[PDB]
DNA sequence: CAAAATTTTCGGAAGGCATGCTCTGTGGC
DNA sequence: TGCCTTCCGAAAATTTTG
RNA sequence: GCCACAGAG
């Protein structure tokens, strides 16, 4: 092994979340699968899936700890139901504003709530912004694109 | 036989025993205690070392990200080092072929002075 | 890279004896840890008559790496040598 | 042994990583590594190890830097006159400049607050209020600077009566001769200036000639030996206070050109300290305030410790070894200005020599008295002075050096291997040669002990042993031992001890540095330094000083290393 | 071919060959094992015997050269896959 | 071993050895010298090049550059010869492959 | 998740780097210090002593006791060095000659090189051309110590430098001094080095006159003390011209002597077999590394309370002889010693030593040594192996999906009948499984695809097949086997005239390779198809052999005429 | 929180994986040696991405394995200096709280030096105490969604030791590894806790 | 020129290697 | 029983000093 | 395991 660099790109959770399911749809380590191919019926094709425990196991632990409910309410993440043509609008939305690049991309990480969710992911509320731009982000971004 | 020649100095019972001590057990007469002048003399010493390891003659060893954030803003490096074309340099007495890392046009600027009357130990 | 291009090469065309030797050898090993054969095979178990079976016929996948003196290489494919 | 230790143990807590070095390789790298960085001090370190070497011989060697890193390296070593280079030109016309490695600059590295400290001792200006500040910070600026021109570091200063006590200040220290004006001179070395003034003075002789070639090759020889003190004594006669009055009839040193420490004055001045140590031992208290005075008023125009001549390979011919000899004796004894009577003295004596029952000759600073301690000086065993007519002395440095070396080497062997080592060692340098019943009859005590004691000499070389054998093939079976003092090897190997002794000092303080870098960069920057009080902890207060402490230690010890070492360089 | 006629002999194969192990297998084998410590001189194992001894493949006959297996991937399928995140992104609404 | 009375070999001396060269036989030689004959798996470190033991360098006093690799055992035998008559063979190690 | 990823790249040996072990390196790498010349204590169980020259520090000699640094058995140590500290330094057998050139080249008052500057640049320039060999450089320093010994008088001191050379040039004690004639140089000058020496005897002669016979013979002698101290003060910058690289920290002449004798590993100088003896013996290494931890006691203890200096030095000689003779032991005779042995440098030349008998040539498994007997109706590429010998000669085959079925049936018929398998390793397991102490049914069913099975030889195997004089590269070849019982090797009589064969109760050997690659290298390279022509002129060398040549004759003769049933008969016969 | 890594390694293809697609193997293989396992100063590596350059496969004399040099890009957890990231309490004790992101780096410690002033863990019911006032009174429980800034990351390498050290351990446990990748988090402004805290 | 240094040329002594390559046996420490 | 190198006084040959 | 002879090509 040589680290020939660091960070190539910066990934977006909706990339990551999508990578992660395009790998279990394709492999068929999706629930679904074992549940019309393994359980309820008797095999006869023999068409066993990828076996690699490891790979599963963190495969599976990160689209859980992706797709779920974030700290915003205590039902889905959002970005499990959001598309790429969404993600192009939302995110062009958000360029319309001073918000810096990492600080687009824990927007579209996460999803800011209405109460100081906004005030902790952005650098210095009070210094950036009046309070119409600040609800109508706050808007948008509870709007799901 | 061998081991049976013992010279006139000798016993059967101090040979057998091999072990030269790597420690030492010898001091100098100059291990003692420190006097006022010779607490002077360190202080000295202490202090030009201190004095030219941030001068403008060191050379290397041999957060700190790229990111784009906003508490770089208004927020500036402690200090501003000194390279090493950032002082007067005699033309004559270097040699030839080292006036390419000097800076020959480059202004001749830091002259810096200091010493100081209060002992740099904490004791 | 350091690798002479295809278009022109200063070498023997001529596939050396020891070149066979060592392709037969390396696919004898490669088949008996259970590599695919693109050859069919008549019922023959030993691995070595395979792979004279699969060389009398041109299907070695591999390429020899001919080093000149200085340290530049040449490649050539197991097809484009001749016996 | 209360437990057996294991290799390991030895290499942790012994240091026996250490004893594989050479002294002078080891002395050179921790030195620059503590004071310069570490590509400095590789640098320095493969210049000591494989001599002579160009810029692409050291980007060649070294691993880890390319040319502008070594370039950089050169240029921070050659200001502080570390490097010596020369250009040579080849068949071809190919010049390249090749690099070496000076004493001069190490030493300054290793002298830096004695030096401070001896020009603030030589200072000697009378009710200073803001003076001694200003001369030791010119100092430190100069020595860590490498070399300095007045006029940019005048221009740090805009206040009018501190530039002036600038210039007043640097005129005094030029007067007597501690900053000189640098030159390229001081970057050659001197071998390869004596081998380019020989080889010019010898193809300028006109050809053919009937002449002899010994002889030829003698007078060319003579006449590149007088260029060559023409040339090295240049700087150090005056070359930096030539100009008088530029404005308003006064006396400033010339704003035009760089100067430099000049060490082998300070050389002198060590020289001329041992020189009074050695006296306060066998005569006097106020008799050794009056050799100081002595040697002080003669302390600038002194010989040089080592003849630049001596160094220049020319000793095979044992005549010309003869000839500096001579040569020595001719310049210690009849120089211009080394020769003083009672007089001269009297109007440098203080306010503190009383004199007046200072001598009962029975069994106010006048002539008669200082005469008779010049005199109680002149009959003391070691050549303190000499009378070259009744009234005038000088002082013998071709003939006390050898004799405060031997004291000096005596004195050591005698406080650490004993009385007994003192002894055996006098009574082996007294007598040219002896067996061991020589000594067992001469000095009287016990057979055992002058056979441990001696055995124990020979490991540090103050004995050589002699072999003298009784049979047809050489064998120690049957053969009688004679035991000698060779003066040269022990001089040197307790020489290269003391050096060792001084770079393990150095690397033990820059591990114990290198090792609590956190603490030490905490309390380092300014806004704490002199405050540590109110933000440090309770554990930090203690490991603070502690450190603080061990390094006064360390630089103590090593300030008394180079009390002893300064004299085995003469 | 150094020069001189240096022969076939211990005498000979001193002053052609500058291995160290290959003339330590011939003839006073400590001696020149000494005289290699002692001028500390590198010995590039690419001799045979040298091979031999140290248990690896000489580098004549049927060591050549390395036999190969060429990868059937093309330089198409091989491009990188799209990053959306830095591609849509742009900077001037502050930077 | 030697002999019939001790259930010994062959030996392959070394004119067999300069024929079997003479053949252009690499693997061949490397099998029969190397792994039926005396193989042994060594540790090296690619710092100071001496042998250790069980993945540790009894010099450095660290594992970071230990590797793994395999030698005749009279290979083994020599170097400690030499290193027990002052004698250090260092080696060292460069990639098998190009990369 | 914690897991730190292991990364593993494969590695050759690019080069070895030969040189010398400073001090440092001789006791870091050590594990005990040997001091007592004790090996077994007689007190407790006959156990290997603590700090000796027998130790579980230092590795194990039987299979029942434990090293106690890597706790292994005797098949699990690789060996662990000791180090041992010489009371006083003694000389270097092998680099003596070494230390004589270095004195030679150095000033013996100041340690400073006899150069001027000038030739020291120049000599200097010579050595660093990037084409250089080790001829050019052993003659560039050959003309530097030869211009070393032309000077007079040193550069940097007016000392007198004479010549430096042995004692006796024998096999006694005087071997290993060195003296340095001072005064042979010194000619009829002033000479004031003449005078101090003149001086000295003056002043000795006084109370010894029975000396004055001997005062020409008496010669500035360096032993090891004053030779080391002349080592330590050599500039660094000196040592390039002495053939030393002074950038490593061990390039040094101070390594080249003996101040710290490691003591090596119990695993290169194990227990010597007994016969019927209830007690142990130990060889040659163990016996004289005590004698050296003896005579250094012996040496300490008498440095310690005083003793005459003519015992201390003679003690000291047989130190220096003892590490000498421990080290090489044909330069010095154990005559001289108070009162061969296997040293090492008997242990690497000869033809029994390392070099030409466990390195360059080396016994191998998998042989068979066989008479000869002919057998014509056998092809020229085949030899006949016996069928007692196949059973024990194998071939590991690993299981493929090709020879799944052939593997399982080898498997069940045993190691008893001849087309049967020996041994089985499989992939979970480190350590191969009899065939004879299992069931040979259950093993055929649960037959991993990647195990390996040793099969035996049977027919189509590749052999190698030898003849013990091996004149040229015909002597080798390689041929197919075939089964046919009875006890002797038989290969056709076309292939007997390269080996010289003569069925006269002649001996040949049969090795067979074990991995795949050296089989097909074996087959078609070394083959006797492939290999017909001798490369001596191209000409054919497995050709008809005696009788052979006869019967072609009596065939082709022109009065020989043959029905058609005598032809048709032959035909057949021939095919 | 998700960074792309262009590593480059050597990857042993073995003869029993021909028959599948190149990338296919090459996949698995990186797989193998690689997904969920820390890459030492870069991150945690979750899977491979894509790969971006491969050689021609070489072969070593003994073994018929090809191994290939591949350049590719792989998907690291490397949050940077400022990240607000969610996770669930799982422990807590006297020296501060373990939270874990729901079964993807378990290891996060925040400290009580960083953290909210005047709180106090109460050894009773094994809670801190973070009053904001007098009238407010709420406990650090457990099993609730917590977000933090990533205050401090931790890189440490893991050496074995030498191996008698190794033995001795091993003796004296038949009769607690330090984790080699952390992140330390830190709750210091309004909103920095538990979503019910601040509804 | 002949007294002395300085370099070269010619012996005797000491070392090394050969005395093939392997294989099988007893007999006794 | 033959063969070859290296080392070192020993004497013959040269340059070098007076 | 160390020496000594005896043999085989
Ligand atoms: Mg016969
Ligand atoms: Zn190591
Ligand atoms: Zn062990
Ligand atoms: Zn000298």
């Amino acid at each position: 092994m040589k680290v020939l660099e660091e960070r190539n790109a910066f990934l977006s959770d909706y990339e990551v979340l999508k990578f992660l399911t395009d790998l279990e749809k394709k492999h068929l380590w999706d629930q679904k699968s074992l549940a019309a191919l393994k359980k309820s019926r008797s095999k006869g094709k023999q068409n066993r899936p990828y076996n690699h425990p490891e790979l599963q196991g963190i495969t599976r632990n990160v689209v859980n700890y992706l797709s779920i409910n974030k700290n915003f309410i205590n039902e889905k993440s959002g970005i499990s139901k959001m598309s790429d043509e969404s993600f192009a609008e939302l995110m062009t939305k958000l360029n319309s504003f001073k918000l810096f690049k990492a600080e687009k991309l824990q927007i579209v990480n996460q999803l800011p709530a209405n109460m100081v969710h906004l005030y902790s992911i952005v650098e210095e509320c009070d210094a950036r912004f009046d309070e119409k731009t600040i609800e109508e982000m706050l808007e948008i971004i509870s709007g799901y694109a | 036989n061998y081991m049976s020649n013992l010279p006139f100095g000798l016993g059967y019972g101090d040979v057998g025993k091999n072990h030269i001590t790597e420690f030492p057990s010898i001091p100098l007469p100059i291990n003692g205690p420190i006097t006022n002048k010779e607490r002077s003399l360190a202080v000295k010493y202490i202090n030009f070392g201190k004095t030219v390891k941030d001068g403008p003659f060191y050379t290397g060893s041999m957060t700190n990200d790229g990111i784009e954030r906003y508490s770089d803003k208004y927020l500036k490096k402690r200090k501003i080092g000194i390279s090493i074309d950032d002082h007067p340099y005699n033309l004559n007495l270097f040699p030839n072929e080292l006036y390419n890392v000097m800076g020959i046009n480059k202004k001749k600027l830091l002259a810096i002075s200091k010493f100081n009357n209060a002992d740099d130990v904490f004791t | 890279e350091k690798a002479i291009p295809k278009d022109q090469r200063a070498t023997t065309p001529y596939m050396t004896k020891y070149e066979r030797a060592r392709i037969l050898g390396t696919r004898a090993l490669q088949i008996s840890m259970n590599a695919p054969v693109f050859v069919d095979l008549e019922g023959e178990t030993d691995p070595l008559r395979i792979a004279m079976k699969e060389l009398a016929e041109k299907k070695i996948p591999l390429v020899i790496r001919r080093y000149l003196p200085d340290g530049s290489f040449e490649d050539w494919s197991v097809e484009e040598l001749i016996v | 042994s209360e437990k057996l230790v294991t290799p390991e143990d030895v290499m942790t807590i012994s240091s026996l990583e250490q004893r594989t070095l050479n002294p002078d390789l080891f002395l050179y790298k921790e030195l620059v590594k503590a004071h310069l960085g570490e590509r400095a001090a590789s640098v320095i370190g493969m210049l000591v190890a494989l001599g002579r070497l160009s810029v692409r011989e050291l980007v060649e060697k070294i691993d880890g830097m390319d040319v502008d890193s070594v370039k950089t390296t050169l240029v921070s070593l050659t200001q502080l006159r570390c490097v010596k280079y020369l250009q040579e030109t080849a068949i071809s016309g190919k010049k390249t400049t090749y690099y070496y490695y000076n004493e001069e600059g190490i030493h300054i590295l290793l002298y830096s607050g004695l030096i401070i400290d001896e020009i603030i001792t030589q200072m000697r200006v009378n009710d200073e209020e803001e003076h001694k500040q200003l001369v030791a910070e010119i100092v430190q600026n100069v020595i860590s600077l490498g070399s300095l021109t007045v006029e940019d570091y005048l221009s740090s200063v805009t206040s009018d009566s501190m530039k002036y006590t600038i210039s007043s200040l640097f005129v005094q220290l030029c007067e007597m001769g501690y900053l000189i004006q640098i030159s390229k001179l001081h970057y050659t070395p001197i071998e390869d200036l004596w081998q380019f003034l020989y080889e010019k003075h010898y193809k300028n002789i006109p050809r053919n000639s009937p002449l002899s070639d010994l002889k030829k090759r003698s007078q060319a020889k003579m006449n590149a030996k007088t260029d060559f003190a023409k040339i090295i004594n240049k700087p150090n006669e005056l070359s930096q206070i030539l100009t008088v009055d530029p404005k308003t009839s006064l006396r400033i040193v010339k704003p035009t050109v760089s100067l430099t420490i000049n060490l082998d004055r300070f050389m002198k001045g060590r020289r001329s300290k041992q020189l009074i140590n050695l006296a306060k031992t066998r005569v006097g208290s106020v008799t050794a305030q009056v050799y100081k005075i002595a040697l002080r008023l003669t302390e600038q125009k002194s010989p040089k410790i080592r003849d630049p001549l001596t160094q220049t390979g020319l000793l095979q011919d044992l005549e010309e070894a003869k000839s500096f000899q001579d040569e020595a004796e001719l310049v210690e004894e009849k120089t211009p200005g080394l020769t003083f009577n009672a007089i001269d003295l009297a109007r440098h004596l203080p306010a503190e020599l009383d004199l007046r029952g200072s001598l009962l000759s029975r069994k106010p600073h006048s002539a008669s008295l200082i005469n008779s301690h010049l005199k109680i000086l002149a009959s003391s065993n070691f050549p303190f002075l000499n009378e070259t007519k009744p009234g005038v002395y000088y002082v013998p440095y071709s003939k006390l050096m050898p004799v405060l070396k031997s004291s000096v080497y005596e004195y050591v062997i005698a406080s650490t291997l004993g009385p007994s080592a003192m002894r055996l060692s006098r009574c082996i340098r007294d007598n040219k040669l002896v067996s061991e019943k020589i000594i067992n009859s001469t000095a009287l005590m016990k057979e055992k002990d002058i056979r441990s004691t001696l055995a124990s000499l020979i490991r540090y070389n103050s004995v050589e042993i002699q072999e003298v054998p009784r049979t047809a093939d050489r064998s120690a079976s049957r053969a009688v031992f004679l035991f000698r003092c060779k003066e040269t090897h022990s001089y040197n190997f307790m020489r290269q001890n003391l050096e060792w002794n001084m770079a393990n000092l150095l690397f033990k303080k820059e591990k114990l540095k290198q090792e609590n870098s956190t603490l030490l960069k905490k309390a380092n920057r300014d806004d704490v330094k002199g405050r540590e009080n109110e933000l440090l902890l309770p554990s930090e207060l203690n490991q603070l000083k502690m450190v603080n402490e061990r390094e006064l230690n360390v630089f103590a010890r090593l300030s008394r290393l180079l009390s002893l070492w300064e004299v085995f360089q003469m | 071919y150094k020069g001189e006629v240096l022969g076939i002999t211990r005498f000979g194969l001193s002053k052609m060959r500058d291995s160290v192990l290959q003339l330590a297998s011939f003839e006073k084998t400590t001696d020149h094992l000494f005289d290699a410590a002692f001028y500390m001189k590198k010995d590039a194992v690419e001799g045979v015997s040298e091979c031999i001894i140290l248990g690896q493949t000489m580098s004549i006959g049927t060591g050549s050269f390395k036999v190969v297996k060429g990868t059937n991937i093309s330089e198409k399928d091989l491009v990188p896959k799209r990053c959306l995140f830095e591609s849509l992104s742009n900077e001037a609404a502050l930077k | 071993t030697e002999g019939r009375s001790r259930d010994g070999g062959l030996r392959l001396g070394e004119m067999e050895r300069d024929c079997v060269i003479a053949y252009g036989a690499s693997q061949l030689l490397l099998e029969r010298l190397m792994i039926s004959s005396d193989a042994f798996e060594v540790d090296v470190c690619d710092k100071c090049g001496l042998m250790g033991y069980s993945g540790w360098c009894t010099t450095c006093k660290s594992a970071e550059n230990i590797i793994k690799m395999t030698i005749p055992y009279a290979a083994k035998l020599l170097f400690q010869e030499l290193l027990s008559m002052n004698i250090a063979p260092r080696l060292r190690l460069e990639d098998i492959f190009q990369q | 998740m914690k897991e730190v990823v292991v990364s593993e790249t494969p590695k050759r040996i690019k080069g070895l780097e030969f040189s010398a072990l400073s001090a440092a390196d001789i006791v870091a790498q050590s594990e005990v210090e040997v001091s007592t010349r004790d090996l077994f204590d007689l007190e407790k169980d006959r156990a290997p002593k603590a700090n000796g020259a027998l130790d579980p520090k230092m590795g194990v000699s039987s299979s029942s006791l434990e090293c106690a640094t890597c706790h292994g058995n005797l098949a699990s140590c690789h060996g662990h060095f000791g180090h041992l500290k010489l009371a006083l330094p003694v000389f270097h057998i092998g680099y003596f000659k070494a230390t004589i050139q270095i004195l030679q080249g150095i000033c013996k008052n100041c340690s400073a090189i006899l150069l001027s500057e000038t030739d020291k640049r120049q000599f200097l320039h010579e050595l660093r051309r990037p084409g250089v060999d080790n001829l050019r450089r052993m003659g560039i320093l050959k003309k530097i110590l030869d211009q070393c010994k032309k000077q007079r008088r040193c550069l940097h001191c007016g000392a007198l430098n004479g010549v430096v050379k042995k004692a006796a040039a024998g096999a006694g004690s005087a071997a290993l001094k060195i003296i340095h004639d001072t005064f042979r140089w010194v000619g009829k000058k002033s000479a004031p080095e003449k005078d101090i020496w003149v001086g000295e005897w003056k002043e000795v002669l006084a109370h010894n006159p029975e000396l004055e016979r001997y005062v020409k013979r008496c010669m500035d002698d360096l032993n090891p003390l004053k030779t080391l101290n002349l080592f330590k003060q050599i500039k660094s910058a000196d040592c390039e011209l002495l053939g030393i690289d002074a950038t490593v920290p061990s390039g040094r002449p101070e390594t080249y002597i003996w101040r710290y004798l490691p003591a090596p590993p119990v695993c290169i100088r194990p227990s010597v077999m007994m016969q019927d003896s209830p007690a142990s013996n130990e060889d040659d290494l163990t016996v004289k590394l005590t004698e050296i931890v003896w005579t250094s006691s012996l040496i300490k203890a008498g440095l310690d309370k005083g003793i005459s200096i003519n015992n201390m030095m003679e003690h000291w000689d047989y130190l220096q002889l003892t590490v000498a003779m421990y080290i090489n032991s044909d330069s010095v005779n154990p005559a001289m010693l108070p009162g061969p042995i296997r040293g090492f440098c008997q242990r690497l030349k000869g033809k029994q030593g390392r070099f030409r008998g466990n390195l360059s040539g080396k016994r191998v498994d998998f042989s068979g040594r066989t008479v000869i007997s002919p057998d014509p109706n056998l092809s020229i590429d085949e030899v006949a192996v016996p069928d007692r010998v196949a059973k024990v000669l194998t071939y590991p085959e690993k299981v493929t999906r090709y020879n799944r079925h052939k593997l399982q049936e080898l498997i069940v018929n045993g190691p008893n009948v001849h087309p049967g398998a020996n041994y089985l390793l499989k992939r979970n397991e480190d350590a191969r499984r009899n065939l004879r102490y299992g069931d040979r049914m259950k093993l055929a069913k649960n037959l991993q695809i990647g195990d390996v099975v040793e099969r035996h030889l049977e027919d189509g195997d590749v052999v190698l097949f030898n003849r013990q004089p091996s004149l040229h590269r015909l002597s080798i070849l390689s041929h197919y086997a075939k089964i046919r019982p009875w006890r002797t090797f038989r290969l056709n009589e076309c292939v007997c005239t390269p080996y010289n064969a003569d069925f006269d109760g002649d001996e040949m050997n049969l090795h067979v390779p074990q991995t795949e690659e050296a089989r097909a290298e074996a087959i078609n390279l070394m083959g006797v198809k492939n290999n017909l022509l001798t490369p001596k002129s191209g000409e054919p060398i497995i050709a008809a052999t005696q009788d052979f040549i006869t019967g072609s004759y009596l065939i082709s003769h022109k009065d020989s005429f043959y029905d058609r049933a005598t032809l048709t008969q032959l035909l057949s016969m021939m095919s | 929180m998700f960074i792309l890594s262009k590593i480059a390694d050597l990857v042993r293809i073995p003869p029993d994986q021909f028959h599948r697609d190149t990338i296919s193997a090459i996949t698995h293989q990186l797989n193998n040696k690689f997904a969920n396992k820390i890459i030492p100063n870069v991150g945690l590596c979750i899977t491979i991405y894509d790969l971006l350059t491969v050689e021609e496969g070489q072969l070593k004399p003994g073994d018929g394995s090809s191994y290939i040099n591949v350049t590719f890009r792989a998907v690291v957890f490397k949050p940077f200096l400022g990240e607000i990231v969610t996770g669930w309490i799982s422990k807590c004790t006297a020296e501060g709280i373990k939270v874990s992101l729901l079964g993807i780096f378990d290891d996060i410690f925040i400290p009580q030096n960083m953290l909210f002033e005047g709180c106090y863990y109460t050894p009773e019911e094994s809670a801190w105490i973070w009053p904001m006032d007098e009238e407010t009174k709420l406990y650090f429980d457990v099993n609730e969604k917590i977000r933090f800034r990533i205050e401090r990351e931790v890189f440490v390498d893991v050496k074995p030791k030498s191996p008698k050290e190794r033995e001795l351990e091993e003796r004296a446990q038949l009769e607690e590894k330090p984790p080699a990748y952390a992140l330390l988090g830190s709750c210091q402004t309004d909103g920095m806790g538990l979503v019910s805290w601040w509804e």
